[PDB]
């Protein structure tokens, strides 16, 4: 739903935050590039001055801002990417994680607890405090 | 011989108390998509840009590979669907790559 | 009595020792996991 | 006045981002909880979808906007916890 996808881009924010990661891949980022049209240009929507501002936004991939219709849970384009990122009953949603440098290195290895810190602060606060957090992997 | 039975009887790396076997045969089960921690990474690369042929082939290679009920248990296509087809290419273009869960 | 304790020092200490041991032991084993 | 209510909201976003704090409680978030209809759709304000991204920023608590006007300083209803959390 529209509302516990903002809490998971938050958590998707809050983990490529971390250090060494990069390219942390969410339903909301569904290839480590934030999805367009989802930025503050967009939340607002003459227009050839907002357009400007919209094009500017998703050339930059700025994701401060997010906001995605509940007119995308039942486009038909949609789900075959809603079923790999949340549990066939959508109660679990997972991330895909990148690291920077060697991921099985001495420091690939102290960043996932920072992962797992990152990740728990992200939903402090959240209807989605106290959920569960596994984080598999080879790291 | 010696090496015969110690092949036979391999036993796991990693113990069920780790943290990260719990949380990986977690994940494998909440997704209905296998109870391992193995997976490799069926990397294909092209000296130019992959193109519609590479899409066939990669097509025909995970049907092939899905077929296979014994050995394959999942795997994330992420290039079969054009959603998410950039998160699994490169930025020039000249690799993809598909996971599969063993 | 202390003259017949001292015929059998090595069996007291080697009680000692593996007592020490193994609680140490058995301590240790719990960590991993938790 | 309204503009030093951001910089106070911003304080109590910088505090509750500790690592072992939960449940920071100020003026501007007087139960822990971002005060509702002070989030970025609201203000913004083809309308029942918009009706649907205020509902969809207010389920979230999200906290990453917030205005409160500044005729809310004359409010009744607001004085009894303005007296709480601000010098008098
Ligand atoms: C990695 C594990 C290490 C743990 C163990 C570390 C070492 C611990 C040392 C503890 C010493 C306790 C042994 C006491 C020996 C007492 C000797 C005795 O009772 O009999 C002798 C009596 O001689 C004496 O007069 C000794 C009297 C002094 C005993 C006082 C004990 C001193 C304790 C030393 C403290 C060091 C502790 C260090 C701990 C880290 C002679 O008897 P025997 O010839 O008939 O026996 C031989 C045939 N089986």
């Amino acid at each position: 739903n529209s509302a516990d996808f903002l809490v998971i881009n938050k958590i998707a924010k809050a983990i490529f935050a971390v250090e060494g990661i990069s390219r942390v891949q969410a339903i909301t980022r569904p290839d480590g590039k934030p999805i367009e049209h989802t930025s503050i240009p967009f939340l607002i929507s003459m227009q050839e001055d907002s357009a400007a501002m919209g094009e500017a936004f998703d050339a930059s991939r700025n994701d401060d801002s997010f906001y995605l219709p509940p007119e995308v849970f039942d486009n038909p384009d949609f789900q075959r990417g809603l079923e790999q990122f949340l549990s066939p009953d959508g109660h679990a949603v997972r991330f895909i994680i990148s690291h920077e440098g060697d991921p099985m290195s001495q420091a690939g290895i102290a960043r996932i607890a920072k992962i797992k810190t990152a990740a728990k602060e992200a939903i402090k606060g959240t209807p989605l405090e106290g959920s569960a957090i596994y984080l598999g992997g080879t790291a | 011989q010696l090496e015969t039975v110690g092949q036979i009887q391999a036993v796991s790396m990693s113990p069920d108390a780790a943290p990260s076997m719990i949380s990986m045969k977690h994940i494998g089960k909440v997704f209905e998509e296998g109870d391992s921690d193995s997976a490799a990474m069926i990397v294909l690369e092209g000296q130019r840009p992959l193109g519609d042929a590479a899409h066939a082939f990669y097509d025909q290679m995970i049907g092939r590979l899905q077929a296979d009920t014994t050995h394959v248990q999942s795997l994330q296509d992420f290039w079969g669907d054009p959603l998410t087809a950039t998160g699994a290419q490169s930025s020039d273009g000249k690799a993809a790559y598909v996971q599969v869960k063993l | 009595m202390i003259g017949t304790l001292k015929r059998a020092w090595i069996p007291l200490l080697i009680l000692v020792v593996v007592a020490i041991a193994g609680f140490t032991v058995q301590r240790i084993r719990t960590f991993f996991g938790s």
